[PDB]
């Protein structure tokens, strides 16, 4: 699962099969590391006009 | 496609364009009924012209309704009528109002201005004799109701006339 | 108490959100490309070919913001007219009387109050009603000494034994003078003529 | 079967009543078991019309109704590198081949963008002064 | 045979949306001429204008 | 803000729009029509 943006911690609990989450229209929202087993955060890093 | 299954599974993955489209086709079906219900339903109720027709001596009977007619519609409305003139996955959608419930409606409506005035557009048909009708009518362009009672028979005869010519020149 | 009452701004909101949605929701379409995601194919294909499948994508997404604007534009010129329609009636209403039927409620305009609203205006409009009406028996003129009068500004009304003047929205007899009637002839034209005094 | 099709499911009665659900050709149904009629337009009535008779008010009512209008919906703007590249270098090479696409998006959406914001000062604007009761 | 089914799929897609968008159009400007009929029915039907 | 779609903010606060609507219902209860022209 490859992308940009900031990490942040996130207290959405998934059961113990998921992998990672998302809100709608299919945009990755939370994500959890095989390494540690925790929910992290996914936030688009600031950009505009 | 036309039923196909390999062109539906290649077309399948091509979004949503069709959701889109069939939406916008059916909001613009419905604006037209829509428009229909705003420009002719202006009555609460269904009035009717008494049998007995004086009317100081104006003649509506070539825009009333005539019975005798199945579709219940007036020589102008037939005149009308007349004088205005196969599957690939496409069809078309009759409308929700047939013609003799807009034929009622016209009928409805000609037949309040009539006996009730403008009365009946804000409560209550209020009857009223025609003559006098037409003596306010005049009375709101700066002509007083004096004019019209030594000119009746002038001013009928000039109507009869002059609807007479509109129904020739439609012919 | 009752909903359901502002079906317009909602089903503007509703139209925007889903418009909106669904543009987003076109981001994960193939379009016939290999994958939907250009990392995947950028990483699993050398350019010569994978430009084949960027350009595809390319197009596809292209023609749905050309949609999506033309859309877009639609409704705006759909909420200039309605916005425009709502200017006037504020104008006409508010800051002033108005004698065009049915243009500000049903019945006679009697005035008006705005209120806002997340995406609009609401007007309150008071008007007048008559109700409980009579039946009495109407004259165009009456004939006396010869000579035809008319009224100034009422009709003629009787109830059945008595003639009186009364204005026509509301009842209110009044005896018949010289100082609310003209006098134009002599009564023999006129159709209805009723002898008095 | 009607004009429209046919029905199944709904059975045909011999009245009539202000329907709410529309299906066309005058048919049209209501719940009431399901069942399908022809609209009827309104109560009739006949007006007492003579040429010596009128009906006079003696009593009024006021009533004050409402209505709503919508005038203005949300300014949006949107990009394009963002959008169909998602940040990628081989995508905005390709992309810049194309001419000046994108250009007239981002016109069109500021015209819109102004117009909404024109249309909220002309709407509500009309006094000069700012009164007090 | 994919080839020649997305050109024909492509080909009426567009054409198809096309008049999708004439309908709009014409739509759009006969809403305008229905409003101002009821606006004249309600005018000079109803009342003296 | 997902993808770059924005959203801007209108030019015109609730706030402002209300003080618009007070000053006209108190115009045209205290003044009638003549406050108009
Ligand atoms: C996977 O990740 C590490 C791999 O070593 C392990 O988890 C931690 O490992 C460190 C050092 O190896 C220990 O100090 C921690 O106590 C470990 N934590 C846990 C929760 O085990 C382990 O092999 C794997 N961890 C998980 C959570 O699957
Ligand atoms: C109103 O006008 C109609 C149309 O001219 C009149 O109907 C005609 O009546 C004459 C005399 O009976 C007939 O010879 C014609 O054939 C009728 N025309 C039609 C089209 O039916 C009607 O008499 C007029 N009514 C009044 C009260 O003058
Ligand atoms: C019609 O109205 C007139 C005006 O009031 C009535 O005349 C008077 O009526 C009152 C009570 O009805 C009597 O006490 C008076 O003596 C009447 N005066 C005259 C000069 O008539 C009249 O009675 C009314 N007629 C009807 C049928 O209601
Ligand atoms: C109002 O209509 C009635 C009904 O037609 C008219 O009364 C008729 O008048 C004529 C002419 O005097 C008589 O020959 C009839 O016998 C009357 N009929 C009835 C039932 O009385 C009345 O003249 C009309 N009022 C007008 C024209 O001012
Ligand atoms: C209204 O009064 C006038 C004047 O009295 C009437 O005119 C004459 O009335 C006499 C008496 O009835 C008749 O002998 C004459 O023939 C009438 N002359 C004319 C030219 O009509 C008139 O008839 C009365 N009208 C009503 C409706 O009562
Ligand atoms: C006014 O007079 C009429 C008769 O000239 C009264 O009778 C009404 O007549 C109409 C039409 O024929 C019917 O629809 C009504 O049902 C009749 N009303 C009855 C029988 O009470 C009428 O009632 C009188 N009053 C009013 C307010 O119209
Ligand atoms: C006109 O209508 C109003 C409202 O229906 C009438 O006022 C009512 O009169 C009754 C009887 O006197 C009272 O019990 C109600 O309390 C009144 N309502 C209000 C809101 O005050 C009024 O009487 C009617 N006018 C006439 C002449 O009958
Ligand atoms: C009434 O309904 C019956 C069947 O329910 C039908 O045969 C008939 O034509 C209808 N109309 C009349 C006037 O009986």
């Amino acid at each position: 699962l490859t992308g940009t943006g900031v990490l942040t911690e996130s207290n959405k609990k998934f059961l113990p099969f998921q992998q990672f989450g998302r809100d709608i229209a299919d945009t990755t929202d939370a994500v959890r590391d095989p390494q540690t087993l925790e929910i992290l955060d996914i936030t688009p890093c600031s950009f505009g006009g | 496609c036309g039923d196909s299954t390999e062109c539906s599974n290649l077309l399948l993955q091509y979004g949503s364009f069709c959701t889109q489209l069939n939406r916008a086709l059916t909001g613009i079906a419905v604006e037209q009924d829509k428009n229909t219900q705003e420009v002719f339903a202006q009555v609460k109720q269904i009035y009717k012209t008494p049998p007995i027709k004086d009317f100081g001596g104006f003649n509506f009977s070539q825009i009333l309704p005539d019975p005798s007619k199945p579709s219940k519609r007036s020589f102008i409305e037939d005149l009308l009528f007349n004088k205005v003139t196969k599957f690939n996955g496409l069809t078309v959608l009759p409308p929700l109002l047939t013609d003799e419930m807009i034929a009622q409606y016209t009928s409805a409506l000609l037949a309040g201005t009539i006996t009730s005035g403008w009365t009946f557009g804000a409560g209550a048909a209020l009857q009223i004799p025609f003559a006098m009708q037409m003596a306010y009518r005049f009375n709101g362009i700066g002509v007083t109701q004096n004019v019209l009672y030594e000119n009746q028979k002038l001013i009928a005869n000039q109507f009869n006339s002059a609807i007479g010519k509109i129904q020739d020149s439609l012919s | 108490s009752t909903a359901s009452a502002l079906g317009k701004l909602q089903d503007v909101v509703n139209q925007n959100a889903q418009a909106l949605n669904t543009l987003v929701k076109q981001l994960s379409s193939n379009f016939g490309a290999i994958s939907s995601v250009l990392n995947d194919i950028l990483s699993r294909l050398d350019p010569p070919e994978a430009e084949v499948q960027i350009d595809r994508l390319i197009t596809g997404r292209l023609q749905s913001l050309q949609t999506y604007v033309t859309q877009q534009l639609i409704r705006a010129a759909e909420i200039r007219a309605s916005a425009n329609l709502a200017a006037t009636k504020m104008s006409e209403c508010v800051l002033g009387q108005s004698k065009r039927v049915d243009f500000c409620g049903k019945g006679y305009h009697l005035m008006s109050f705005p209120q806002s609203a997340p995406h609009g205006v609401v007007f309150l409009h008071v008007t007048y009603v008559p109700a409980q009406e009579k039946n009495f028996t109407t004259a165009p003129a009456i004939c006396h000494d010869g000579k035809a009068h008319f009224p100034r500004e009422g009709v003629f009304v009787s109830n059945g034994t008595h003639w009186f003047v009364t204005q026509r929205n509301f009842y209110e007899p009044q005896i018949i003078t010289t100082d609310n009637t003209f006098v134009s002839g002599n009564c023999d034209v006129v159709i209805g003529i009723v002898n008095n005094t | 079967q009607t004009r429209a099709g046919c029905l199944i499911g709904a059975e045909h009665v011999n009245n009539s009543y202000e329907c709410d659900i529309p299906i066309g050709a005058g048919i049209c149904a209501s719940y009431q078991s399901i069942i399908a009629y022809t609209m009827s337009l309104g109560v009739e009535n006949s007006v007492a019309y003579s040429n010596n008779s009128i009906a006079i008010p003696t009593n009024f009512t006021i009533s004050v109704t409402t209505e709503i209008l919508p005038v203005s919906m949300t300014k949006t703007s949107v990009d394009c590198t963002m959008y169909i590249c998602g940040d990628s270098t081989e995508c905005s090479n390709l992309l810049l081949q194309y001419g000046s696409f994108c250009t007239q998006l981002n016109r069109a959406l500021t015209g819109i963008a102004v117009e909404q914001d024109k249309n909220t000062q002309e709407v509500f604007a009309q006094v000069k002064q700012i009164y007090k009761t």
